Formats: structure tokens, C-alpha cells, sequence
């Protein structure tokens, strides 16, 4: 509620060429034994999530999953651009979400 | 010392506010957190790391991704929202029960105290069915996130019981 | 409608050991800008199904790609075993789909 | 020579036993195809490359997948489903409409003659609506999958017309 400065950028995080990656993959995540496994470059792997980590990317991962209706594991990575703050703290925003189930044809 | 801390309640209950208000001491424009946030807030000399998880439904699945490690945590509610407050008594229930929170202690702000008609702390505490627990550390602290009353009194009741 | 013999195998198709697939990747698939990338072993990759393709592998993967109702695109990994018959053709029976959708967090 | 066809038509038209009494002179026993099968038929010094692909519902947008280098289209009728003839004629028109399947001829075969009230070649041709079409090489083939009647002379009239 004011004409206070912003707190950090909206439109997109691209302040360099190329692009680094947080990974952040849960100690319950199981690989799946599927055809379509994720492929993420410069990446920094981890178990939790960490402002250092953050701090050092652009780009943020994670990998969710769920039992679907069918007894089916369905993975979700939940993907977003990290922005610095005005705080020297970190925000991260979801862009899109890459859903991978499975099923038989019947 | 360091605290790490995860800030979860429904969306709109003022968690952004309160973590902007505690690190730049300003109240600024939100908008809703489709994602979360994180600031190192230095009080008292402890760091509390705090992170703020958006609260919009389709997120609240991914909250536990987020209870490792956690030292307290924060729950933030809309003391004038009355429609959705057994729902925020069903969220939190579900974050404390989790194995991974067993150990946190349980920080509740009571948010918008301002606001015409809101309801009390202890009324917060009858509905977010908090008298019955005993086995955990709990309090209820009345605050206003867009002045500031009561957020540090809130930090300094996780210094004093951590 | 006889006690004849059968024409195949039904229950599963691993005689020997590892595993060879058929890619087989239409003309018109085109690369999705995902983080989930199939990632298929000694697959002979074919743009049209071929006998003597299924005739040296073990395992099939159709690549098949729709407009989902979203407008976004949506791929399907259909797999299957390749099972030889009495006459000495092939058959390729479907055992599972993987399938892999994007959208907003909306 | 050589010729590459492809086989299709709705479930349990008969794609599947006529591959196989075909091939092996035998009439075997089918289950619903979920997949494709492929025989090589070598029939009046003709190699027919047979492919068989599964006619369930959610298998026939896949039906694309096999079109390219298709020099001879076998579509498959159950001649005593009245229910299903029209949907049918709207898989097969979606068939031949398509870029790659432009040069390839179409032999149909009204199969199950034997049935109780099966429709006749001439209403098949009818109510798939070949009437009309000129700019293609098309016929319609009474046949019986499990005795072997038709068969032969529909493989006969796909040697006269390549
Ligand atoms: N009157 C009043 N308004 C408040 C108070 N705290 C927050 N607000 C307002 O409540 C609205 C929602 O606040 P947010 O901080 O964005 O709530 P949130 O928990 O971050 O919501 P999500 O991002 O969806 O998780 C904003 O318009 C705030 O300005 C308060 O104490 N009193
Ligand atoms: N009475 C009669 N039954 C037939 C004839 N041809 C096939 N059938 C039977 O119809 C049923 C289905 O035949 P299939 O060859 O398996 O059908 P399909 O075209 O392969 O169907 P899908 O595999 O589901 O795509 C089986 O019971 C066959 O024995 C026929 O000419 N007359
Ligand atoms: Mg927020
Ligand atoms: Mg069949």
C-alpha cells in the first residue's frame, strides 16, 4: 500500500548468457523406471532447499511426486525463474509445470 | 545463533507482508506467491532464516518439500477471514503431524488485528484447535503485519524458546 | 476356433540379456523445449516402422504428438516387447504409455 | 515384386484373422490387438508386407504412424455391425484423405458374409460412401476370415491394379 520501490524484477530473470539450475530433488523421490527422465544443465543438485544455492542460479527445479488414481506414480517438475531481492534475499517464481505419467492402453 | 524457518497459512493471510515488513521495514505491495521466498532476518543476534512458502491451494502439496531441517515454524492466519479458518486448523494440523516438523516449535500470528471484527488470540487458539496439544511448543501472538505490532515479539518468543 | 498352435509369445519377450528398441520417431515429431528428454539404449532409430528394424530388437517406442486442449503440446511415449511368430513376422504389443504435458501454475 | 500394405479397419473387424489364415492357412484364435502384428504373404510371385494395426479407439490416432510407403490400403468391415458402419466410413475417409496415403489403392473387405443379416458388398459400398469417389482405385470384396472365401481374390485384385 504505497509508492514504495519494488522488491525485484518481474518480467523474467535473464541478466546472462546460458543458464544454471537448482535441483531440487526430495530424499522421497524415487527414479522412475521410464523412458522420459530429466536432463538439466549446469545444475546444482540438492535435497533441500538453500538460499546459497539460489543465490547462485538462475533457473529452480523441484521434483514432486504422487500416486495417481490408477496405482501410477506421476511425477511432477515444478519449474521457475529466481530473482535477487531488494533485501539481498532470494524469491522464486513458477513459470510452468511438466507433468509425466503413465498408463496401459486399456 | 541461526534459526531456520518455514512461514506456511492459507494464501492472503499475510505471510509476504510479514517477511518484507521484518527484513526492509516497509509495507509494500504483494502479490499472491505462486512460489515462496527467502530472507535472512537479524534480530536480537539470532539469523532467522525464514522461508515463505505461497499459500494459493494448488501449492500447499508441495509445502513438506520444504519441512526438512525446519527449526520453528511460523503460521500465519486472517484473524477477519472467519469463512476459511477450520480450513487453516485442517492445513496446520496437517504441517505439525508430519514426521519431518516432529521437533519444530509452533509460532501462530494471529494476523490483522487491524481489521474490523477480528478475531482474538484466544480465540484463534480455541479454533485452530491448539488447547488440546501439549506434546509441542506452541504460542499465539497477535500481530499487525502492515504496522509491525507484535512481529518481533513474535521472534523473540522462538529466541527465548529454542 | 481350434486347438492349433500358438502364433507367438504372450507373457513377456526378454530371452537374452540387455535390451534393443525401435525408436520410431515420425517426421513430424518435433524436440519439446522440456526438461523430461527420452533417453532410449541401443535404439535403431527409424522415421517409418520397418520389419528388419523389428527384427533385430527386443522392444518398440512409438513417439506420437498432439495439440492438448490448453493449445500446448503434448507427447506420448507408446511402448511395447517384440514378439517373433511361426510365420516369421513380428508382432509388437503395447505395454505401457508415458505421457508429458506442460502448463502454467494456473 | 514387392508390395507394402497396410491393414485397418475398427476392432474385431477381422484384420487379425484374415493376416493369419493368410499366412499360416490357419483359423486361429484372436485376441483384441493392442499393437500391430506384420506378416510377409507371398501369393501369385507377389510379396505382400502385411501390416496389421490394432482398430480400439484409442489406438487409431496412431493409425498415422504407419501410413508412410503404403502402396495398398486393406480396410476391414464387420458387415453384420449396423451400429458401427457409419463411424466406419468416417475412419476410413480420414484414411484416404491424408497426404501419404494418396497413392495407395483401397481394397475392402466386406468380411463376415457368413453372419446371419450381413450386409451385402453393394451396401458396404454404399454406406462407406466409394460410390462417389472416382479419383482413386478402389473394390469392395465379399469375404469370410475364418473359411478363406474372398481372400485370395482380393489379394488377386490388389496384383492386377499396382
Ligand atoms: N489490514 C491488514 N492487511 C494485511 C495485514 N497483513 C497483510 N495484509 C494484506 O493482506 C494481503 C495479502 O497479504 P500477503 O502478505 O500477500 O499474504 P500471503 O500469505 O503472502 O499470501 P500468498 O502469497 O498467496 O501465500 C495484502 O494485501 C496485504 O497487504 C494486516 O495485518 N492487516
Ligand atoms: N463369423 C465370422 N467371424 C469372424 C470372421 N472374421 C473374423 N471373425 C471373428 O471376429 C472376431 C474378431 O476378429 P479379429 O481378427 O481378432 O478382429 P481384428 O480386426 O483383429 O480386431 P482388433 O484386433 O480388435 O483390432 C474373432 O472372434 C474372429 O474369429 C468372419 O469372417 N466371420
Ligand atoms: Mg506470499
Ligand atoms: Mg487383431
Amino acid at each position: 500500500d504505497q509508492n514504495a520501490p519494488p522488491i525485484r524484477l518481474r518480467h523474467r530473470r535473464s541478466r546472462s548468457a546460458g543458464d544454471r539450475w537448482v535441483d531440487h530433488k526430495p530424499a522421497s523421490n524415487m527414479q522412475t523406471e521410464t523412458v522420459m527422465q530429466p536432463h538439466v544443465p549446469h545444475a546444482i543438485t540438492v535435497s533441500v532447499a538453500n538460499e546459497k544455492a539460489l543465490a547462485k542460479c538462475e533457473k529452480y527445479m523441484l521434483t514432486h511426486q504422487e500416486l495417481a488414481s490408477d496405482g501410477e506414480i506421476e511425477t511432477k517438475l515444478i519449474k521457475g525463474d529466481i530473482y535477487k531481492t531488494r533485501g539481498g534475499g532470494q524469491s522464486v517464481q513458477f513459470t510452468d509445470i511438466e507433468t509425466l505419467k503413465q498408463e496401459s492402453p486399456n | 545463533m541461526e534459526m531456520r524457518i518455514l512461514m506456511l497459512g492459507l494464501d492472503a493471510a499475510g505471510k509476504t507482508t510479514i517477511l518484507y515488513k521484518l527484513k526492509l521495514g516497509q509495507s509494500v505491495t504483494t502479490i499472491p506467491t505462486v512460489g515462496f521466498n527467502v530472507e535472512t532476518v537479524t534480530y536480537k543476534n539470532v539469523k532467522f532464516n525464514v522461508w515463505d512458502v505461497g499459500g494459493l491451494d494448488k501449492i500447499r502439496p508441495l509445502w513438506r518439500h520444504y519441512y526438512t531441517g525446519t527449526q520453528g515454524l511460523i503460521f500465519v492466519v486472517d484473524c477477519a477471514d472467519r469463512d476459511r479458518i477450520d480450513e487453516a486448523r485442517q492445513e496446520l494440523h496437517r504441517i505439525i503431524n508430519d514426521r519431518e516438523m516432529r521437533d519444530a516449535i509452533i509460532l501462530i500470528f494471529a494476523n490483522k488485528q487491524d481489521l474490523p471484527d477480528a478475531m482474538k488470540p484466544h480465540e484463534i487458539q480455541e479454533k485452530l484447535g491448539l488447547t488440546r496439544i501439549r506434546d509441542r511448543n506452541w504460542y499465539v501472538q497477535p500481530s499487525c503485519a502492515t504496522s509491525g505490532d507484535g512481529l518481533y515479539e513474535g521472534l523473540t518468543w522462538l529466541t527465548s524458546n529454542y
